[PDB]
């Protein structure tokens, strides 16, 4: 028995081995617990303000919808100390740890965006931290792994499977398994067994709230609809969350396309690929005919996770929330578009959201929109990739 | 069924069973198909068989790489249970037992994936990522199929969780000697509650610790890294491996007489 | 004759060819206008709050100063957007060039940082810009080379002189000389000739401002002192300026000291220099005993200035400003310290102040003090220097 | 004191006058000093010379170049007052001009600067940095010491300009023929207001301008651009510079009589 449903619908669950359960059911009590602690919300409220950033600005883009009838603003998580939304919810796990008496802290990346965010937390509030990161992708972020090791942070090439961020997933589970006593795992996104896609939901909830709050003073109304990238679905559910019950307010998460749905080389299980049950969670991933798990490709990093969190799934099931995808190649347009016109440069990943805003935008130019993007993170991490391409 | 006869049959001889793993394929079809005969013939009760997964969450790097090996050969799921069924053509009475990971098993649909275990003729199903919490589903479809679902019993596992295992599992139930990866008073509750014969497994690589687990009071031992290590070591030389698992099989079964 | 003292004390002044005085009396007489402009003020503002994410934090570190009677503050100019101060008075200058009429932008560069300020603004605000930059820069700065032509700036390298920032900074002049009529200079520190050292420190008042009332808000009196890097003055100057009144708050300036003082590499003109007349101002210099321009040496590129703004030198020459120096390592030591206990990457010239405050924390330990450090910028940008050295 | 005489000599020939400029030690101390000799000799009425600085940023890419050079060579401030009092020694009467920018004039102090232009017989100095609004402690220095200071006259100048440049210039007023950096109306008000001769500078490399500039009303033309030019694609040819130079110099001249 939980505390809280683990299920979204038919998606989600707590698919580990039997040896995890006391480990998730501990997570889920500390965190029923912390979030009825008015002592915690606030020592979570001054790091957020303080600390991170916070709010991070509500950006009205005043050269990239003229001609039109549409009218786009960027939550700026780029803004974020981090460069990327991640550091919210570091900042509240890292609280929980602490809260549980844990002095460790367990992470994986495949970006490394999490990564650098959950050592620059642990350097602050005094945890030991080790993040586990495919072979692969540690020989393609050397900055970001150098980054964590100079706040403190051990980080781990996890050469088994694909090298690559579910094998650093799995990396983590193992170690986990027998060390939850001391070590806390800090997971990067919105997905994972319960009570994870919950807990990150939370700690990520106020970007919606922020941007409702801006977009009411600014415009006096709601957005037509926010618009988010969705890799494990954390920036995307944060964004979300504190309007699923405005029913006016569009949802719309955009998978990473890759080279084409057609090619098969792409990052969308939502939409293109099939339910299975992995990572601790029954969702649609991308997987082989026979079951065996595959990766996601994606000209962006950070659109990696090769399943996605469950309430999107659950989301789209209900038609509450719409999920599209975007190709590498509109990904790009929209990253130059950006700077160019706004002189704001966006990470790959969010330059997939904002693809699919320029699109509803020039698909139908007299069509009046409000549109909210969520600009998750900065993209000076990109400049060498899109530079090579270019 | 045949759980039952072989813990019947082994109580009348006061000795515990030996049960090794190995995955299914590793290193190919051939010599795994003569590793397994090897295994039975050199005092085997019972086997383990994996059925190569992309994402063994829930081994250590021995197993991770057997799964590697067998990933190497080609080895599906379609092939393991071709494996399957010319194993029980050869050998009737040896318990089978499948070692899988919940996608594997969801795949195709559960039902449908304990009706094939059924038809091919295996005797158990233990799947590495179900805890009880998320159970239910498998455990039904192996009953409709007469397949016994394996439950796992951990060292710091309640009363609450003891009723579960005991209850819900059949075959054997599984005894976990320590928390992490593959690499006393629990066993007299499960018996208060008329569990499965219980099976300890996890860090069992000698024959002294399979005399210590049947004197605990336990069913038999499994052990798995320690057998699949001797095939690692031995990939260049395909007898060399038969014989020193052999020698192994040999050596930790006798410790269970 | 203008409307503004062209001097601070002995420092200051207009030297530039008599062509270009039009110019300067043009800017000056549009910044005092914009200045009583309620109109400019509300844009200014509108751009910081909402484009650029001002206020920035007042970070309080809570590791750092364990062990001792210091109580340490970061003002977080890292976190603007563009990752330094440099930001907020290019949006100031951008407007004034469009007040004037001005479509035009000229900018120098060293570093890049404002370059990259620069490009983002003239992108934003639909202004033609071009950037000046010795060409041992350019070849030592790709990564901002190429930001900046993202942005749709035109980057120009100089090969004549040293190839470097006061290089740089001649052909600026020479540009502006004959182009002044369609094209506004945008200097990117608090020197140069009169009106750019009172311009500069009024469009980054900001940061003194909001660290008053922060630190105020937090404890309830000032700081005993305010530490900020010192390259060309801005950093500085804007977060003295609001506490210059305050006399019991000390102002604190550190100049490169590179190699050693006493090595004759470094960038510390106003305490080791001699006045010169120079870049369109009297005020001390990096020069040979002839009177031939020097470069300033220093582990980081941006404190590169060969000179120091005007105010600088004089309140310096007063008594209300006291300057000191800080070397590579002891710079180098502070980036590390600051990575490790709180989770911030400092940029190399930050790091310069910060290893100050540092100094004054571990040589008096037991002496209470409330100490507010300027964080000019993020040191995203300098991972792969002090990699290499490490 | 120079420069009256010459302007009142070729006022009575009804002629302009004609001065180049070089930068001294291009592109090297001899070398500059047979330069400087040949540019006389072929009908130099005036030499407008610059002391090579680090930065001037007011020059365009050929004078820049021209300073780069004489610095390949190691020329200091000190070696050019040097050749300064040589070529004072050799030639009693030619106006010699000093183009500085202000550091090098305030480096040892500026009353200094002009007291040793006075004594190795300089007859000018144009600050090219220091614009009227901080001509104060030069033009003091400059008349104390005999010194001419010589003021700029913007293309756009307005009339209180042209009352401060005609009151506080001397030996000559620079008359810009253009805004930017090296490379009528304004004349009769010079004239109005009693200021000294005008010399048109700035993109004056033919013959014909230097007619253009004398029948404008102005006492002459400067050339710089175009004499360094001479000297920048003849450095492997020592000879056939001066010859070139010669032959520049004389048609230049020549359209000013
Ligand atoms: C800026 C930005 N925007 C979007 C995402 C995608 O994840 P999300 O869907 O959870 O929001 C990431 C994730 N990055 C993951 C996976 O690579 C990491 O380990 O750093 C990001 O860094
Ligand atoms: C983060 C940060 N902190 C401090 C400074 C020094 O200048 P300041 O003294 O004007 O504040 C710079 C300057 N950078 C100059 C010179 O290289 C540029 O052209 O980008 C900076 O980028
Ligand atoms: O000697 P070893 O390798 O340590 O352990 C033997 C594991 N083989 S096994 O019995 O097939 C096996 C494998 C993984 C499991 C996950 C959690 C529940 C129980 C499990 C049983
Ligand atoms: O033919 P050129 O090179 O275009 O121009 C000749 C310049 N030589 S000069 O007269 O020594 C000279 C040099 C620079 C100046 C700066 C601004 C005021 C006037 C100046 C006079
Ligand atoms: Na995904
Ligand atoms: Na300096």
């Amino acid at each position: 028995t939980t505390l809280l449903n683990p299920y979204f619908g038919e998606f989600g669950g707590m698919y580990v081995p039997q040896i995890l359960m006391p480990a998730l059911n501990q997570l889920e009590e500390a965190f029923v617990r912390a979030q009825k602690d008015p002592e915690f919300q606030a020592q979570f409220a001054d790091l957020l303000k303080n600390y991170a950033g916070r709010p991070t600005a509500l950006t009205k883009c005043q050269n990239i919808t003229a001609g039109t009838r549409t009218t786009l603003y960027l939550k700026r998580e780029d803004l974020l100390h981090g460069g990327a939304h991640k550091t919210n919810q570091v900042l509240g796990q890292a609280l929980l740890a602490k809260r549980m008496g844990k002095s460790e802290i367990i992470a994986e990346t495949g970006a490394g965006q999490h990564g650098v965010a959950s050592a620059l937390a642990s350097a602050l509030l005094g945890l030991k931290c080790r993040i586990y990161m495919g072979a692969k992708d540690v020989e393609r972020q050397s900055p970001n792994v150098f980054r964590m090791r100079l706040m403190g942070a051990e980080v781990i090439p996890v050469h088994s499977g694909s090298a690559t961020l579910k094998d650093a997933c799995n990396e983590a589970l193992r170690d986990w398994s027998g060390s939850y006593e001391t070590a806390h795992y800090m997971l990067g996104t919105a997905a994972g067994p319960h009570p994870y896609p919950t807990i990150v939901r939370e700690f990520q909830r106020m970007i919606g709230e922020e941007t409702k709050a801006q977009i009411l003073d600014k415009e006096g109304r709601l957005p037509d609809a926010v618009i988010a990238c969705v890799g494990g679905g954390s920036n995307a559910i944060g964004m979300f969350a504190d309007f699923i019950n405005d029913t006016s307010v569009g949802l719309i998460g955009v998978e990473p396309g890759g080279h084409g749905i057609e090619t098969g080389e792409h990052g969308a299980p939502l939409k293109h690929g099939r339910v299975g049950i992995y990572f601790g969670m029954k969702a649609p991933m991308m997987q082989t005919a026979d079951g065996q798990i595959e990766e996601s490709y994606s000209i962006s990093a950070g659109l990696d996770f090769p399943s996605v969190g469950p309430q999107h799934a659950y989301l789209n099931s209900i038609g509450r929330a719409d999920y599209v995808s975007i190709t590498d190649d509109e990904a790009l347009e929209a990253f130059k578009t950006l700077c160019r016109h706004e002189g704001i440069i966006p990470a790959l990943e969010s330059s997939h959201a904002l693809a699919h805003a320029l699109k509803m935008m020039r698909e139908q130019p007299e069509k009046e929109q409000l549109l909210v993007v969520n600009l998750s993170g900065r993209g000076d991490k990109d400049i060498f990739t899109v530079h090579d391409i270019l | 069924e045949r759980y039952e006869n072989l813990f019947a049959q082994l109580n009348d001889r006061r000795e515990g069973a030996f049960v090794p793993f190995v995955t299914l394929g590793d290193p190919g079809i051939e010599q795994s198909l003569k590793i397994i005969d090897t295994l039975i013939d050199a005092g085997a009760d019972a086997l383990e068989l994996g059925v190569p997964f992309s994402d063994p969450l829930a081994d250590g790097p021995t197993i991770q790489n057997a799964n590697l090996r067998a990933f190497a050969a080609g080895v599906t799921p379609a092939q393991c249970f071709e494996m399957l069924a010319l194993i029980r053509e050869k050998h009737p009475t040896i318990p089978i037992g499948l070692l899988m990971y919940a996608n594997l098993v969801f795949n195709n649909g559960i039902d449908a994936f304990y009706a094939r275990c059924e038809q091919v003729g295996v005797d158990s199903v233990l799947v590495a990522d179900v805890p009880v919490e998320e159970s239910a589903p498998f455990r039904q479809a192996a009953l409709r199929h007469n397949i016994a679902p394996i439950f796992i019993c951990p060292p710091n596992a309640d009363d609450d969780l003891l009723r579960q295992v005991a209850s819900y599992g059949r075959g054997y139930t599984y005894l976990l000697s320590r928390s992490g990866v593959t690499g006393h008073h629990l066993i007299e509750k499960l018996k208060e509650y008329h569990a499965a014969p219980a099976l300890q497994g996890f860090g069992i690589s000698s024959p002294e610790q399979v005399s210590a687990a049947v004197r605990a009071g336990a069913a038999g031992a499994i052990s798995g890294s320690a057998i699949v290590k001797i095939i690692e070591k031995n990939l260049a030389s395909p007898k060399q491996m038969l014989a020193e698992l052999r020698s192994f099989v040999s050596a930790m079964k006798a410790a269970s007489r």
